[PDB]
């Protein structure tokens, strides 16, 4: 109820000033359910990739953080195969004042500069630390398979 | 278009009872209260710790809102 | 531009505020002015004459911002 | 120096929205001295009266209350024959946020509803509580003797 107006007002503002490399909107008419599309940062082995992300809003939103999941596959130390994202905004540093926009920007930041020390996929984390060139290469190839087409 | 100062960082609507936290930031009383009740002791907009968890009304902003509403034929919040 | 909104003026100095702060009663004053009153050993709100339920002077940022937008948009500087 | 600024700006405010039954302003160019005129309130036994009042500003105005006295003779249980006004705002309950305007208004509320409970002339308070008709009449006579004209 309170959550419903807040999401409605958050969507309006998001479509006024959209985030830098990103697009988001309701899934049809369930405006408690949002799809966002993120372009791979250019500094990244993800450039030229289109990544789809799913957004569901908890009952006590904006006091509980939103549920944010990749739909596109990514070779990343902090995104697993189920599309779960290890991001502090999304778990513990959430605030009632942050927004979907902020979360999308933070996800782009992760894609540019992964955080291997808080791994969700330890093999990928290990590869990033010990063989970075293999990480960068394998990411280009995953981006090419599942994002660019 | 509502001036952004007159809106709550949490609710994003025009504020009815604007109150100020020790950080110096202003919020709608019910929202900021709810968050403190949840047990958090941080200013949500600046994410820094709060010295004290006390809500002081922001009567000057209340006045400036009530006036803008009367000016722009809007219902008082 | 030539009529300063009463809300931007300090109840004590009757002057446009540079550093608005707020006391526990919810009233807002220029920092220097409310300080001189507290330093004189009065622990009461000048405007509501109710006794102040603490002494911390928290900044009224939203008010300071509005004063800046009004100043810039009319041409006034804020000494 | 701050006191002078605060006085000149309080003077401009009075000129824009002057107090209700009252006119006030500086004596010449000496800016720390004001004379002021009060019209006796309608309900009161001072109606049709014109009363004069001196206002002397401290050096630490507004943090120190101003000196304010009747220069016109009145029959009041809280005003004395030397003009001294017994009103809490001028002594104990002064505030850096009160103005000459608010003081004049209080002096008006005083003439209309006097405080027997704290006299400065106990004779008149005794009359106000013993024989009100003796008071109203004595007042109206002093009004016409000294204030009408």
């Amino acid at each position: 109820a309170m959550a419903s107006k807040r999401i409605l007002k958050e969507l309006k503002d998001l479509q006024k000033d959209p985030p830098t490399s990103c697009s988001a909107g309701p899934v049809g008419e369930d405006m408690f359910h949002w799809q966002a599309t993120i372009m791979g940062p250019a500094d990244s082995p993800y450039a030229g990739g289109v990544f789809l992300v799913s957004i569901h809003f908890p009952p006590d939103y904006p006091f509980k953080p939103p549920k944010v999941a990749f739909k596109t596959k990514v070779f990343h130390p902090n995104i697993n195969s189920n599309g779960s994202i290890c991001l502090d905004i999304l778990k513990e540093q959430w605030s009632p004042a942050l927004t979907v926009s902020k979360v999308l920007l933070s996800i782009c930041s992760l894609l540019t500069d992964p955080n291997p020390d808080d791994p969700l996929v330890p093999e990928i984390a290990h590869m990033y630390k010990t063989d970075r060139a293999k990480y960068e290469s394998t990411a280009r190839g995953w981006t090419q398979k599942y994002a660019m087409g | 278009i509502i001036p952004d100062e007159f809106r709550c960082p949490i609710s994003l609507e025009l504020m009815q009872d604007p109150v100020i936290v020790s950080s110096g930031q202003t919020y709608e009383r019910s929202c900021i209260q709810k968050w403190l009740d949840s047990g958090h002791k941080t200013c949500p907009k600046t994410q820094q710790p709060l010295s004290h968890t006390s809500l002081t009304p922001n009567f000057v902003l209340k006045s400036l809102i009530s006036q803008w509403c009367e000016a722009n034929g809007i219902e008082l919040p």
